[PDB]
């Protein structure tokens, strides 16, 4: 695609008993983390988790600490907020999630803006598209929504989607150009799964790529075995690459039928492969 | 309040080969609330030094985390993941198989 | 960059 998305992801969670509510945030450009908070650190500060952002001077790493010590303290008042919209006793431990951030094209071009959140677990209010209204799953959360009406939240959106999001998503991306804009192809190949004597199981594999946005689907006489497939979900590697594999069932003698298929950025054209025993 | 069980997958970073050093995974993706206990264990016993990502969670809001630990397989030694959470009546054990 | 501190929930 070349577009690229910048997305930070932000964790609050009440524990009764043990501490007031815990608060971590961590941030993505694409498929790579480059920066964690967590408010039960010894010492804590937002942290530098990949190479190109620790160049970034104190200025920056002071104002991201700032905000999310702030942060820290406005979510548990949040998660004493939503314990009252839904009658909630004290002693259950509950969770807030948020997710925002921006999506620009090859040219650095927003696409489109994000906010929504989640209370334990279910959708509960989201900026819509337009980044100016918002979507109430419920009526606690229209509560919500009106004290971001009176507030002005959704334009204060607008302008950090708009302006900081897509120009500092621009500036990582330079400053990571080696490796964010690096796609990085798969390593693949199938193997041969013995089952009976009937039937054996083809695997088709796909190692090493970057991103984790990828299509492996497997075809019998050209034709897509989607209800048959067996997928794993993409997991990654540890070392910034995923991996993945696809798998079906075949009568045994009619292997040759089968196709595995590969879709990846990194590819040059889509790959097919077969067994070759 | 709905909470979801994890899903786990056990696997090496690199194809796996007697006597070389490597990296073993414990993918553990899907579950909510986010607490959760993950152990790596050699022949039964945990792991000493187990490392893990930072907190995250997927579109879905379901919660991930990769756990890790440097070893070097043998044909002797076999390796296995045992995780705990809410929805878990006891720990699921998830053996490394290494024939993928 | 993280977005400023906004209003409670
Ligand atoms: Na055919
Ligand atoms: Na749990």
């Amino acid at each position: 695609m070349g577009s690229h998305s910048m997305r930070y992801f932000y964790t609050a969670m009440s524990r009764p008993g043990r501490g007031e509510p815990r608060f971590i945030a961590v941030g993505y450009v694409d498929d790579t983390q480059f920066v964690r908070f967590d408010s039960d650190a010894a010492s804590p500060r937002m942290a530098p988790r990949a190479p190109w952002i620790e160049q970034e001077g104190p200025e920056y790493w002071d104002r991201e600490t700032q905000i999310s010590k702030t942060n820290t303290q406005t979510y548990r008042e949040s998660l004493r907020n939503l314990r009252g919209y839904y009658n909630q006793s004290e002693a259950g431990s509950h969770t807030l999630q948020r997710m925002y951030g921006c999506d620009v094209g090859p040219d650095g071009r927003l696409l489109r803006g994000h906010d929504q959140s989640a209370y334990d677990g279910k959708d509960y209010i989201a900026l819509n598209e337009d980044l100016s209204s918002w979507t109430a799953a419920d009526t606690a959360a229209q509560i919500t929504q009106r004290k971001w009406e009176a507030a002005r939240e959704a334009e204060q959106w607008r302008a950090y989607l708009e302006g900081l999001c897509v120009e500092w998503l621009r500036r990582y991306l330079e400053n990571g150009k080696e490796t964010l804009q690096r796609a990085d192809p798969p390593k693949t190949h199938v193997t041969h799964h013995p089952i009976s004597d009937h039937e054996a199981t083809l695997r088709c594999w796909a190692l090493g790529f970057y991103p984790a946005e990828i299509t492996l689907t497997w075809q019998r006489d050209g034709e897509d075995q989607t209800q048959d497939t067996e997928l794993v979900e993409t997991r990654p590697a540890g070392d910034r690459t995923f991996q993945k594999w696809a798998a079906v069932v075949v009568p045994s003698g009619e292997e040759q039928r089968y196709t595995c298929h590969v879709q990846h950025e990194g590819l040059p054209k889509p790959l097919t492969l077969r067994w070759e025993p | 309040m709905i909470q979801r069980t994890p899903k786990i997958q056990v696997y090496s970073r690199h194809p796996a080969e007697n006597g070389k050093s490597n990296f073993l995974n414990c993918y553990v993706s899907g579950f909510h609330p986010s607490d959760i206990e993950v152990d790596l264990l050699k022949n039964g016993e945990r792991i000493e030094k187990v490392e893990h990502s930072d907190l995250s969670f997927s579109k879905d809001w379901s919660f991930y985390l990769l756990y890790y630990t440097e070893f070097t397989p043998t044909e002797k030694d076999e390796y296995a993941c045992r995780v705990n959470h809410v929805t878990l009546s006891q720990p699921k054990i998830v053996k490394w198989d290494r024939d993928m | 960059t993280v977005a400023a501190s906004g209003h409670s929930y």
